[PDB]
């Protein structure tokens, strides 16, 4: 009675999640655009009517496959410069004691040793201005890295500005993005369009605080994968921004050493005039609000009677424990205890200000064995930047204790390109069909 | 907006669906990063071929819309074309008969012989 | 063209009963659910109650459970609702609308008010 | 029973100008959304129903669109004749409620 | 070009005619010289301009030869 | 054993090999490692490729077997019909006839366009 026949249709609109390698589209720098394909400047977007899809930002290969081409591009980035394997020699140093603070005493050492020529004969004597993180005492001092790895100078040509990126996926792939807002990064989207490319994304590398990435567009947004274990991190994603001014108002000198034919060596020759430690500016009453807004979302998920404590950092390495980020190509850390201090019970032009440390020997990704040493930098620096986000978590969490303490977080760099990615997905197509028809071939 | 392209009819019923399938045929086709951009264009460019190949052994080379010889079984499918052609969506009817894809595909293949012998018997007269 | 004429509206005491007639033309009577629906004056539009196509399935809202049935006679495509223990709430305009299937742009079928009546006042007064 | 949330409740927009309303319901009703019109006096119309699709007859000026718990109805080129009462129902399950009303006059 | 050929109808034929009439708008010259007073290079520099118009009416008269097909075959 | 499958018709006599074309047909598409697999991959795939290529050019588009309108000539080949399709295999007849293989590929290549150009007149009345 049916007397229905096999019928074959191509193009039919399935999809079946899927990974692959997705490629360039972008617009001297680490972020190489050379090698990326130009954006086109009308990118097209096509709204699916009636779809509802699955989504789930913890288990994206998309941020791995990023993460491994930033690092690959690191690596790429610092092949042809300068090997600093003579700078390995016994140093002689001294306090500076010529117009210093009480906070920047013993901060700074001059030093003085002898180096190597373009000759291989002669040798030459000479100084230079070093930082105490980088120095340790064998008088007699030598860098850390000494004994464990010699790594190279980062050539003084090359910017560490970040350069948005898009990312697209090849052909008979798709890539489906998620217009829902209030989303919180795990569940059914209902609202989706597919997209030919990623929308602009600044590899910022930051650490306890986000720096010049994407705001909420409904309200503050927190995030985690499970709330209930305190071992997940917490994101949270501010509704606005907040206005932070980091400078370094050292005045330095920057002086070439020739340690070889065609080799230089940048060093620091000498401050002019005054001496001060490095500091950033955060708004207080700005802050004040941002926090606010925090705990009253907090308050959704952990109860509406608790109390909510922010306080410093627990321990570990000076890259977990402060916040580490880099200005025109100077490595910053800041010690954020004056902004996560205070206690919330359930019921003018003052600006906080947080010392800063200067870095110059940096190993930026989690490894060993690779370092970087970084040039200075004439003049001194200034910058601005928007704080938008906040990578927290829980203290403790037992049942015993009804008051839930927050503390700051990082270290693992994932989490920032966690952050961008969190409303994107990667499906293969599957034209092929077979269905039912009343035919006879 | 751009509600209709490409998969813009994901989320409409079979009938509707089967009105716009070349927008999705189109587009099938179209120093490190060359790397891996070479090998997405050389993966795609497989499954371009191993789609058009299983095409053309079942005798529907070149058609969208190809009926065959091979019967529907009652036993893969109960639903009837009046709660299928209208009231279902493409991606529905995929999710539920996933299980039974390759026996229908081996039946075209071995069916598409038969009916080059014949022909060909057909001619020798 | 779908005509829907409305009659048996009027002044009522409360507690007391008014039968409302809507008479139908232009269409398959039979194979169309209908609705009654009550305006009052100064709020929105509500759907007071509806009848399938073949009369055996009715529905009503909970403000008017127990009190208002609605009737059709397919014969004469007529549609009828008897009110009893009118209150004052009820004073406004009747409707009688059709509920037409119509086909969205994806390919599905639904049932909305596409043809309404010109309505009928009611007044539940002392 | 599902209750239907219009905003805003009342608006005064001139001519040419784009009127944007906004409905909301407590529940998914797929998009089994319907918007009418009213004039003083007269029966609703029907202009948009599957919150998508355009009735027959109705000026393509008028046009809906949404997903979820929120649907919006879109009027891009005001005219004299487009001015009165608009309502959202929900059709997907007995009771159909209406929405409380977005009155549009002249400004 | 594989793809842009089959998707037309005209799979595996290097002459094949097809259903959309020719509009006297794109050109004017009629067969008299054009196949035996023209070569193939002037007729594309004349023509580059409407190229695209015909491929999608083209596309689009292949598939409603497709569904009548199927009407046919149905009965 | 596994005697039946792929090219275990190797053995088999043509007529009884021509039954079994599409196990043949369907495995012909399918760090430093991973370069000499890209370049195993790409000759395939032209190799595919120009297979197709030649077939389309002859006419027998989509088909496995495909009888054309070019005569056999003597001169290649004396034996008949008797002797050959049940008693030789398709590697003997290939030995044979391997030395006589382009002219006919240039035969068919030729007949073809005249068949395209007759169709082509018939439809212009
Ligand atoms: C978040 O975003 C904000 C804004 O988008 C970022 O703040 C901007 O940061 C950039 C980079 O630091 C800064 O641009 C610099 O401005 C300086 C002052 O105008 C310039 O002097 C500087 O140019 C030097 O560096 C370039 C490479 O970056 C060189 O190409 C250029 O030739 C200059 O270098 C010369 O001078 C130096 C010093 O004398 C010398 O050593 C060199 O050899 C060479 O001779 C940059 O153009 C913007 O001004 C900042 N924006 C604002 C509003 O302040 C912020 O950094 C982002 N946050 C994070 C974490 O990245
Ligand atoms: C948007 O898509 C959804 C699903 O993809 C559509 O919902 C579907 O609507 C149809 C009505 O045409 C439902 O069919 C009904 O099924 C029940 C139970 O089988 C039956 O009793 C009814 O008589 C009717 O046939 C279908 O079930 C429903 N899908 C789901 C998953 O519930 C929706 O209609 C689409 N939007 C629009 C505007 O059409
Ligand atoms: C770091 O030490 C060097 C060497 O001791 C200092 O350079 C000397 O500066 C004095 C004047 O302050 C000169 O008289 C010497 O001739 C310099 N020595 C050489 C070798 O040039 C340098 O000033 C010190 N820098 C700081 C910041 O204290
Ligand atoms: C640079 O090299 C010179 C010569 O090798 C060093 O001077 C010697 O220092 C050692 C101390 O370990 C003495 O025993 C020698 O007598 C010194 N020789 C001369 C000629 O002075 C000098 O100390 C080196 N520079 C630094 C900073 O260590
Ligand atoms: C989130 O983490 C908690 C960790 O406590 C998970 O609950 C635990 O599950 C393990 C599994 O055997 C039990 O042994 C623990 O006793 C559980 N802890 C508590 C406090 O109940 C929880 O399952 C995780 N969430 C999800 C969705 O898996
Ligand atoms: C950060 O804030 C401090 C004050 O808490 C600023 O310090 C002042 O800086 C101005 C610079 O124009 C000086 O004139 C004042 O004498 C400073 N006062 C004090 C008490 O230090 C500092 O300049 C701010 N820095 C930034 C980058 O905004
Ligand atoms: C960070 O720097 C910006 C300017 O680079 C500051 O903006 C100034 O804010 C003051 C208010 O105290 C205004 O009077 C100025 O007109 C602003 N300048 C500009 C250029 O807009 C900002 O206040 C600084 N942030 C903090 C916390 O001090
Ligand atoms: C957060 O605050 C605590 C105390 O308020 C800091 O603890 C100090 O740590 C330094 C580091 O050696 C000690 O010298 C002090 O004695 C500690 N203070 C007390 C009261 O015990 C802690 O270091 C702060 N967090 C960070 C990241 O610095
Ligand atoms: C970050 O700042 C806090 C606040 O100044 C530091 O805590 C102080 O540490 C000093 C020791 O250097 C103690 O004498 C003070 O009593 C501490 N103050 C408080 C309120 O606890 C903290 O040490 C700084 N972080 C680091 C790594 O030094
Ligand atoms: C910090 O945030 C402000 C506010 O979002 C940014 O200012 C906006 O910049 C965008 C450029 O894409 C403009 O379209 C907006 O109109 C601006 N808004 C305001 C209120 O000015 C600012 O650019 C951000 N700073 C950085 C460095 O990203
Ligand atoms: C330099 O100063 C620090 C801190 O005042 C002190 O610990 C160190 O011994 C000093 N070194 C000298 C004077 O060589
Ligand atoms: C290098 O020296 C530091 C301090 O002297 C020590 O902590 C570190 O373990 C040493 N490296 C290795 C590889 O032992
Ligand atoms: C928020 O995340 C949880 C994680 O399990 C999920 O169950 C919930 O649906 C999410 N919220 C929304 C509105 O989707
Ligand atoms: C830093 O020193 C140089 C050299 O004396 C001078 O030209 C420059 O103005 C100084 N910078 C500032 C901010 O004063
Ligand atoms: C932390 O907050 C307390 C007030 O509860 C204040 O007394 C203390 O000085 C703060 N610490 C810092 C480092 O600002």
């Amino acid at each position: 009675a049916e007397n229905l026949w096999v019928t074959v249709y191509y193009g039919v609109p399935v999809w079946k999640d899927a990974e692959t390698t997705l490629f360039c589209a972008s617009d001297h720098n680490v972020w190489a655009t050379h090698a990326c394909v130009p954006t086109d400047p009308n990118p097209q977007e096509i709204h699916l009517e009636n779809v509802t899809e699955e989504f789930n930002m913890w288990k994206n290969n998309m941020v791995e496959q990023m993460h491994t081409d930033i690092i690959s591009l690191w690596d790429q980035s610092l092949k042809p410069c300068v090997k600093l394997t003579p700078l390995c020699v016994t140093l002689q140093c001294t306090n500076v004691t010529n117009n210093i603070t009480d906070d920047m005493r013993g901060e700074l050492k001059n030093c003085s040793f002898n180096m190597t020529t373009e000759l291989r004969d002669k040798k030459q004597k000479v100084y230079s201005l070093f930082y105490r993180l980088d120095v340790v005492q064998i008088k007699e001092y030598r860098l850390i890295n000494c004994n464990t790895s010699a790594c190279t100078q980062a050539c003084p040509k090359v910017s560490f500005e970040p350069i948005p990126i898009h990312y697209c996926a090849p052909a008979g792939f798709a890539i489906l993005k998620c217009k829902d807002k209030k989303f919180n990064g795990t569940g059914p989207c209902p609202s989706v369009s597919t997209v030919q490319c990623t929308h602009g994304i600044k590899p910022v590398v930051s650490t306890q605080l986000l720096l010049n990435g994407s705001l909420a567009e409904e309200e503050v947004m927190i995030r985690s994968e499970n709330i209930t274990n305190n071992a997940k991190n917490i994101l949270v994603q501010f509704n606005t921004p907040v206005q932070i001014n980091c400078t370094r108002p050292n005045n330095n000198t920057r002086k070439s050493i020739r340690i070889g034919p065609g080799q230089a060596f940048y060093a620091t020759g000498d401050i002019i005039g005054d001496i001060r430690q490095a500091h950033c500016n955060v708004s207080k009453a700005t802050w004040n609000e941002t926090l606010g807004k925090v705990v009253k979302q907090l308050r959704k998920h952990f109860g509406n009677n608790t109390i909510i404590r922010f306080a410093n950092s627990s321990g570990g390495d000076l890259e977990v424990t402060t916040h580490s980020f880099n200005c025109g190509g100077e490595f910053f850390y800041c010690n954020t205890s004056g902004l996560f201090n205070s206690t919330w019970i359930s019921n003018s032009n003052d600006s906080i200000t947080l010392p800063c440390r200067i870095k110059q020997i940096i190993n930026m990704w989690q490894r060993i064995g690779q370092c970087m040493y970084a040039p200075p930098i004439q003049g001194v620096i200034r910058c601005v930047s928007n704080i938008t986000g906040l990578i927290l978590t829980r203290d403790g969490g037992s049942t015993n204790s009804t008051t839930e303490t927050f503390r700051p977080g990082g270290g693992d760099m994932r989490d920032n390109w966690r952050s961008e990615l969190y409303k994107y997905k990667v499906v293969k197509i599957e034209p092929l069909g077979v269905a039912p028809t009343r035919c006879k071939r | 907006a751009v509600f209709l392209g490409f998969l813009g009819a994901a989320g409409s019923t079979m009938g509707a669906a089967s009105m716009t399938l070349t927008v999705q045929a189109r587009n099938l086709l179209s120093t490190v990063w060359g790397i891996k951009q070479l090998q997405a264009r050389v993966l795609a460019v497989e499954r371009y071929l191993r789609d058009q190949q299983l095409l053309g052994i079942w005798g529907c080379s070149g058609k969208l819309i190809c009926c065959t010889n091979v019967p529907w079984n009652s036993s893969w499918s109960n639903r009837n074309l009046s709660e299928i052609w209208d009231n279902m969506t493409w991606l529905q009817w995929d999710k539920e008969i996933s299980n039974y894809t390759q026996i229908i595909y081996g039946l075209l293949e071995e069916s598409q012989n038969q009916q080059e012998k014949n022909e060909q018997d057909l001619l020798a007269l | 063209e779908v005509h829907l004429a409305e009659s048996g509206g009027g002044l009522v005491q409360p507690g007391g009963s008014l039968r409302l007639s809507c008479a139908a033309s232009g269409f398959m009577f039979s194979a169309s659910e209908m609705h009654w629906v009550r305006q009052t004056p100064g709020k929105g539009l509500e759907s007071v109650s509806v009848i399938g196509g073949s009369g055996t399935s009715t529905q009503y809202v909970d403000s008017v459970k127990g009190r208002f049935t609605v009737s059709r006679d397919n014969a004469k495509n007529a549609l009828s609702l008897q009110m009893d223990s009118l209150r004052a709430e009820d004073t406004g305009v009747y409707y009688c609308a059709r509920g037409g299937e119509v086909r969205s742009r994806g390919g599905w079928k639904n049932r909305v008010l596409d043809s309404w009546g010109q309505g009928v006042q009611v007044i539940v007064s002392p | 029973d599902i209750q239907m949330t219009q905003s805003p409740s009342s608006l005064s927009a001139s001519v040419g100008d784009r009127v944007t309303i906004t409905c909301q319901t407590s529940q998914p009703v797929n998009l089994w959304v319907a918007w009418y019109q009213q004039k003083p006096g007269k029966a609703p119309n029907l202009l948009i129903f599957g919150a998508s699709t355009l009735q027959s007859g109705v000026p393509s000026r008028f046009s809906g669109s949404g997903a979820g718990t929120e649907f919006i109805l879109t009027i891009s080129n005001l005219q004299p004749e487009d001015f009165g009462t608009y309502f959202c129902q929900q059709h997907h399950n007995f009771p159909w409620t209406f929405g409380q009303g977005t009155k549009v006059d002249v400004k």
